[PDB]
């Protein structure tokens, strides 16, 4: 089950990451979609500590799509 | 038992189930904020019992590090 | 909606559900080991929604001071 | 500034540049997405943040996204 066992750690290694916080988590398995909303609880973290992640996704299974950032403290990932 | 099955694994992960209604082979849960983990282990275990997670929808309580409001929450067979 | 507002009665008073089985136009209920006050206050409440006791029979847990064991229980509207 | 000479040195091209006042809307070729994160996180070295930013995966990519909008301040 790649899709759904790979939320839990991908949400605390997010949240333990010095600067963000996951804020919202959708998954459709019809659709296959899992929506991602990473927020910051800072100023300029959610660039920093991002770079970074991108690592994480493709070490298992992974479903990138689309990834919109638009400093609402606010950054919108795809798993699709 | 679907049902029995959801409660008897949600109250060994610490877990509120408050609304447990069929649209068909498909149960729509109501649950009470819960800590995400716990959340995942709960449906994980019941990944491994027959019944997959079809819809998931949560949001993280904002004063509450580890913790999330469950919005919508659809499991099938 | 009758099993809703079982479920959602039982979670405010701590109890746990595990079967919620209908045997027509009444429900078998087995519920977890319960503090016999809160198990109570939850059936007076349901009272209070329409669904009546109609039958009830609960053992003192051994060696627990204020707990029962609910061998049966069933609920009508 | 540059914008420019730091594209230049982590690969690949800026297309368009256009202002709107202390921010620049830049449209950016499909590029490997950690060489754009390297070259954005130089950019915000010194000033310059990234303020908008959304991209797409193009298909048949290990490790490339095309850059559908770009917003730069400071």
């Amino acid at each position: 089950p790649a899709l759904i066992s790979r939320l839990g750690a991908l949400q605390q290694i997010i949240d333990d990451t010095p600067g963000i916080r996951l804020r919202t988590l959708s998954f459709d398995a019809a659709r296959n979609a899992l929506q991602l909303e990473i927020s910051a609880v800072s100023s300029q973290a959610l660039e920093q500590f991002s770079q970074r992640a991108r690592a994480r996704f493709r070490v298992q299974t992974g479903e990138m799509k689309p990834r919109a950032d638009g400093i609402e403290g606010r950054l919108t990932l795809e798993g699709a | 038992e679907p049902s029995t099955v959801i409660m008897r694994e949600a109250a060994r992960h610490g877990l509120t189930i408050v609304r447990l209604q069929p649209q068909g082979s498909r149960l729509s849960l109501t649950v009470q904020p819960a800590d995400f983990q716990a959340l995942m282990a709960w449906l994980d275990a019941l990944g491994q019992a027959g019944m997959t997670t079809a819809t998931l929808a949560v949001t993280a309580v904002a004063q509450q590090p580890g913790w999330v409001t469950v919005n919508t929450l659809v499991l099938e067979r």
